[PDB]
This record gives C-alpha cells, sequence and structure tokens, in this order.
C-alpha cells in the first residue's frame, strides 16, 4: 500500500 | 522531477 | 437599458473583440438579422467589420472584430441585453459520467490516460506571443489515469481553449461550453461532469453561460485561481450555481505558489489537494511529473463529483453539493493564512470520498 498523499487524503482505498 | 516509469516515483517518494 | 462590460484588469483586456448578448428568448434568424443590421448600419458610417461566430444553445448572441467607435450604435440595435469586450483566460468508478475538459491540448496515446480520453475536434485558441500538452495531460491524470487517477473508470473528452503558453479567450470559453450543449442535444448521454481549469477576470457573459449550463442539469467544476485573492474577482469562479474549488497542501494549509497562491472568499465552495499532485507528464509516455494550482485541486472534485454521481445519477445538482459538502474533512484548514476579515467567509472544507 504505497498511495500518494492526495489519493490518501481524499479517501481512495489502496 | 520527472519519473519515467511509475516505479520509479515509488522508489524516490 | 443596454449596458458595455470590459475587464477590470486592464492587461488582460482584449479590445476590437466584441461578444454582443441578446435578451434570453431571441431566436437564430432574430440575432442573425441583428448582426447583418450592425454589419449594414457600420458599413454606412463607413467601418468594416466581421461576425466571427453567433451564440445558440445557451446566450443569444454573437461575436464581432469591430472598432469600440461603433460600441453606442450597437447598444442602439434590437433585442441587445449587454456587450462585453474580450478578455484572456489562464490555465491554473465513474463509468456512467463523461467528463468534459476545457484546456490545453492533450496526450491522449499516454498510458495512463489511454483509451479514457476522446480529443474532440473543437479547437479555439488564440495566437501564442510535450510543454504544449503539459497542463492538460496531468489533469486528465489527476481525473482518471490508471496509477495516480481519482475515478479511474470514468471517461473523458477534451476541448482546447488554450494554447501552448496556456492562454485562451472568454469567448473561446464560451464558444467551447456551447459546443458541449450541442453534442449532449445531437446525442443525449448521462450525468456530465465539466472541468473549467482556467480563470481570467470577473466576466458578466462567461457567468451568464455558466449558470445556463449548470440551470440544464450539467455539473461544473471549477479552480478558485492562483492569484492569493478574493474568488469573486475571477470568472468562471465567482459563477454561484459551480463548483468552485481552493487548494491546500498535505499539512492542510492553504497553496503558496510563489508569492501568490490559492485564492478564498465566499465564491469557494470547498478546498482539494493542490501542492504535489502527481500525475501524467507529457514528455514521455510512460512519465510522471508533480504539479500544483487550483487547477489539481479542481481535477480531485471533478473525480470525487464523478464517482458520487456514478452511484447516484438522479442527483440533482444542489444534492450533490450537499454530498460533497457533508463528506468533506471539517474544520482542518488554518484559517490564519487568509485575510482576517475572509476567514469567516471561506468554508473549512476538505473534500473526501465517502467512507
Ligand atoms: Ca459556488
Amino acid at each position: 500500500c504505497r498511495l500518494p498523499w492526495n489519493l490518501q487524503r481524499i479517501g481512495l482505498p489502496c | 522531477t520527472v519519473f519515467t516509469s511509475w516505479e520509479e516515483y515509488l522508489d524516490w517518494v | 437599458t443596454a449596458t458595455f462590460h470590459r475587464c477590470a484588469k486592464d492587461p488582460w483586456r482584449l479590445p476590437g473583440t466584441y461578444v454582443v448578448v441578446l435578451k434570453e428568448e431571441t431566436h437564430l434568424s432574430q440575432s442573425e438579422r441583428t448582426a447583418r443590421r450592425l454589419q449594414a448600419q457600420a458599413a454606412r458610417r463607413g467601418y468594416l467589420t466581421k461576425i466571427l461566430h453567433v451564440f445558440h444553445g445557451l446566450l443569444p448572441g454573437f461575436l464581432v472584430k469591430m472598432s469600440g467607435d461603433l460600441l453606442e450604435l450597437a447598444l442602439k440595435l434590437p433585442h441587445v441585453d449587454y456587450i462585453e469586450e474580450d478578455s484572456s483566460v489562464f490555465a491554473q468508478g465513474g463509468s456512467l459520467v463523461e467528463v468534459y475538459l476545457l484546456d490545453t491540448s492533450i496526450q491522449s496515446d499516454h498510458r495512463e490516460i489511454e483509451g479514457r480520453v476522446m480529443v474532440t475536434d473543437f479547437e479555439n485558441v488564440p495566437e501564442e506571443d510535450s510543454k504544449c500538452d503539459s497542463h492538460g495531460t496531468h489533469l486528465a491524470g489527476v481525473v482518471s489515469g490508471r496509477d495516480a487517477g481519482v475515478a479511474k473508470g470514468a471517461s473523458m473528452r477534451s476541448l482546447r481553449v488554450l494554447n501552448c503558453q496556456g492562454k485562451g479567450t472568454v469567448s473561446g470559453t464560451l464558444i467551447g461550453l456551447e459546443f458541449i450543449r450541442k453534442s449532449q442535444l445531437v446525442q443525449p448521454v448521462g450525468p456530465l461532469v465539466v472541468l473549467l481549469p482556467l480563470a481570467g477576470g470577473y466576466s458578466r457573459v462567461l457567468n451568464a453561460a455558466c449558470q445556463r449550463l449548470a440551470r440544464a442539469g450539467v455539473v461544473l467544476v471549477t479552480a478558485a485561481g492562483n492569484f492569493r485573492d478574493d474568488a469573486c474577482l475571477y470568472s468562471p469562479a465567482s459563477a454561484p450555481e459551480v463548483i468552485t474549488v481552493g487548494a491546500t497542501n498535505a499539512q492542510d494549509q492553504p497553496v503558496t505558489l510563489g508569492t501568490l497562491g490559492t485564492n478564498f472568499g465566499r465564491c469557494v465552495d470547498l478546498f482539494a489537494p493542490g501542492e504535489d499532485i502527481i500525475g501524467a507528464s507529457s514528455d514521455c509516455s510512460t512519465c510522471f511529473v508533480s504539479q500544483s494550482g487550483t487547477s489539481q485541486a479542481a481535477a480531485h472534485v471533478a473525480g470525487i463529483a464523478a464517482m458520487m454521481l456514478s452511484a447516484e445519477p438522479e442527483l440533482t445538482l444542489a444534492e450533490l453539493r450537499q454530498r460533497l459538502i457533508h463528506f468533506s474533512a471539517k474544520d482542518v484548514i488554518n484559517e490564519a493564512w487568509f485575510p482576517e476579515d475572509q476567514r469567516v467567509l471561506t468554508p473549512n472544507l476538505v473534500a473526501a470520498l465517502p467512507p
């Protein structure tokens, strides 16, 4: 699970 | 910085 | 009585080109007769006029390249509501929803957005005074990209309204928004999310068009602007029935872009990630780059709104806006970055998908 900060912040599942 | 692949970006960040 | 309007930001003005806006229920034949009346009365006074385009779909009107000396006379024509002088604009799940991108040229063969984006034949850019496709590719990447995309399953339709220097016109965007409306009437589809990652000075006509398109059931998402100013002084950001997006960084702080940064005020609806946004780089087919601005912020909201509408297609524009607000992270942004009086007016909301 290496998700970019922006995708993490908006709540996208990795 | 421009990364030629998605994997390149992942080793950097 | 008819009124004349021109961009308050003097460098952004484009004299000699005018948008003649007519009264709401004016027919195409009436508009065409009015442009010919203007051409005949001008020639009678020894003036050379060229009708560049006649608007129909959103606003009854026409575009005319002529001398200002004719404005007092043009204001006397029948059906005329107002006349606006052309000005410059600058670059700043989801399956059953189509995303329209009014921006620069895009690199559709990029391994991130290959298949997802349909490059329309539409092109309306002012002349310049890889890097030419740079802006549009990244935003197409943020919206639906294979690896770094928000709404991976969403399909896009791209329109060119910004040149290699990332510059467009009010009229260019007007013709663009009119084209979307016509495409929808000719071949209707489902929910539509129109992204406008551009901004100029407050424009009566650009706002009026954004209001008609919104009233027609189309979702319009725009950038707040990168001028560290009140978003109500910029168009399309100031158009009330639109989703105006400001940018924030990883540390829940508004984005600073040199001496400037994100816009604010009562016109901004919410904020979204805008500093260090990884996406498609037009340099090579597999290339990635980190960009910033209220464009990247709007692109996240365009992705969220696509996913939300794909899941609930019957939603009204007012209902979707409530969903965007309801699911947003509340009271996280450092109010102390904005001017003292703007704090109470600026909504402390950061866009987020439902859990
Ligand atoms: Ca609004």
